[PDB]
């Protein structure tokens, strides 16, 4: 049953800087490729009542959810307090990712660098989130 | 360390002509004003590696550039020494800029706001506006300055190159002749400056070290002559009031013949000694 | 001011750690004082950026490079890539360099000492993302203690007679602490000392006011130029030096004649460039 403003279930994730780049794990990063219709570009989206945020996991590897290292980027892990992500719900299905914990005493979110646009071959980052106006911190999850 | 205490201007990479200002708390990006209100002194902790940036107000004395966590705004506010006071100066080598980058959080550095012509805290990317130029305050204030040059025993005459012609260098009385004002360039490699009379294009003040202490204006396509350069130092106490030592012999400081104060007097080099004859006010042009 | 230089790249985290470079994989490694552990900064103006080279006599044309997306750092083929560019920060007051990725800024080198290899960071206040950028000759010199041979024979050496004789001539290699000198770099003068093993403070000496003769005084001498020394590699050797004065540059360190025999004096002469001017700086076997 729905509690939110985001159903439970499978999604795809882009970047708004493109809509044929597709978030998947590569190595032990993330990143948007080439579409592959793999079960690695699938993305579980469970609500969770008591804190009111997500954990995403990677239909590929249901044990594994978006988290983030010590290093600043985004990650695959098992299930911990840095899996549990607060949407910013700006347009459609335009969302700005928070971690739920403040990092170091800071809103902080899903960040993509792009180089005029250009976002190939960049790994998923966790920075400072302001407002919702940056960019490089909006993404689509489209259900799928 | 070798910043420490220094008190510097801080201008935008991405726009050369905008400088730190600081006035009540609020820092603010700015045309060229040559005075406190954009200076800032270089406070070094070894402990931390980092720096403190505190306005030279002259009523606030004690306001540091502070990052107002957790927005992305700046201000200055009275020093408490911290983190968000701190601040990592790293320098982009080859670049001749500085990255500035918070301490409490490296992961934000300052950020040109050219068009609402203020600072902000940004993650880092390739542009120039997350750079900026950090300069020692007098070389700031003289780069490409162009003045009058006054002796202290007299601030209504002037050094001046006697025509376009003539390339002797006397004084006389303050009359807004072109050869009675000076374009002063700082060079990078020698350190050290060069004055430019207005009435020629490549003309220098110059100590001709072949005739005594005779010092006249000369081409400055002569390439490597020490001698064409000078070594400006303020005197203590005072805005305007400078010592002018020669780049070939630091010994040799620009002279007024005597401290005589006649019109025609011989501007020359002597041995520095201090005294009145050898200080000199660079000033605006009104 | 950097580019082109050849130089050694070391972990502030462990100082005993540097960039390594073998058959496209990079890791870190004690002090080799050879090519593998030599890098060339190359220089884009339009770019403000640095690419990070290889002196590998083998694979002539290896960069650093950062694989993206991942977090490894190898050494790639040049390409002139994106991903292999680097922005040279140096952090001043701390003489350490951050070396952010021209490819993504937020993105800087950490150093793994654990796992000796080298990573991708966001910027913090730790070590592990500062880097001691050096000239290799500095780097190989610095704290080396070294034995000093003239070309002409690499069977002698130049050596103080004993510990109570500071004169300085050449002998014949017998190991002992007399004929060893350890080097120090003096940041501020940008010079090098030469120490002497068999004294504490006893460094190597320009007398000039006794002409051109050089001997071992001590080095609370404080602000004497004749003390410091330029050392100056030969081309095409690995080992070879010429070392002038810092007081007059025009003096170098000169065996005497070119004489060969035990006995023999060490001084300094008006620099030629002739082989009794060249010295052979080596580990002590
Ligand atoms: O060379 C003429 C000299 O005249 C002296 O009276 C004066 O003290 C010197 O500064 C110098 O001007
Ligand atoms: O000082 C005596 C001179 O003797 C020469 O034979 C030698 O080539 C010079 O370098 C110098 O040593």
């Amino acid at each position: 049953v729905e509690r939110t403003f985001l159903p439970n279930g499978n999604y795809n994730i882009k970047s708004i800087f493109s809509g044929s780049l597709y978030l998947n794990p590569v190595s032990k990063s993330l990143t948007f490729s080439n579409e592959s219709s793999a079960n690695n570009q699938k993305w579980n989206v469970e609500y969770m009542a008591e804190n009111r945020c997500f954990k995403i996991s990677n239909v590929a590897e249901p044990n594994k959810y978006l988290s983030y290292d010590n290093f600043g980027f985004i990650s695959l892990d098992s299930l911990s307090n840095r899996c549990y992500w607060f949407p910013i719900k700006i347009a459609v299905n335009t969302y700005i990712m928070l971690s739920l914990n403040k990092v170091n005493e800071l809103d902080y979110a899903w960040d993509i660098y792009d180089t005029n646009e250009n976002i190939l071959s960049q790994p998923l980052l966790l920075l400072p989130n302001f407002d919702i106006y940056n960019s490089n911190q909006m993404f689509k999850l489209e259900k799928i | 360390n070798s910043l420490n205490d220094k008190i510097v201007t801080i201008s935008c990479k991405a726009d050369t002509n905008l400088f730190f200002y600081q006035v009540a708390g609020n820092v603010s990006l700015f045309q060229q004003t040559r005075n406190y209100l954009e200076r800032w002194r270089l406070i070094y902790d070894s402990n931390k590696a980092a720096y403190k940036i505190k306005s030279m107000d002259i009523h606030n004395t004690n306001l540091v550039l502070t990052w107002n966590a957790p927005t992305h705004n700046i201000s200055t506010q009275q020093d408490s020494n911290a983190d968000n006071q701190y601040w990592l100066l790293l320098k982009d080598i080859g670049n001749n800029s500085f990255i500035i980058a918070s301490y409490k959080n490296p992961n934000l550095v300052l950020y040109a706001d050219t068009v609402a012509r203020n600072l902000k805290l940004s993650t880092l990317n390739n542009s120039n506006y997350i750079k900026f130029i950090i300069e020692d305050y007098i070389i700031s204030d003289l780069n490409n300055f162009t003045c009058k040059i006054s002796p202290i025993l007299d601030l209504n005459k002037v050094v001046q190159q006697v025509d376009v012609t003539n390339l002797n260098v006397n004084l006389y009385t303050w009359d807004y002749g072109r050869n009675q004002k000076w374009t002063i360039r700082y060079n990078e490699e020698k350190a050290a400056y060069q004055f430019f009379n207005t009435i020629l294009s490549n003309g220098v003040l110059t100590w001709i070290f072949s005739n005594g202490n005779t010092v006249r204006v000369s081409s400055s396509n002569d390439q490597n002559n020490d001698a064409q350069y000078w070594l400006i130092n303020p005197v203590s106490d005072t805005d305007e009031t400078y010592t002018i030592t020669n780049l070939r012999d630091t010994t040799k400081a620009l002279d007024l013949y005597g401290g005589q104060t006649a019109n025609g007097t011989a501007i020359q080099v002597f041995n520095y000694h201090g005294d009145d004859n050898q200080k000199w006010n660079i000033r605006n042009p009104p």
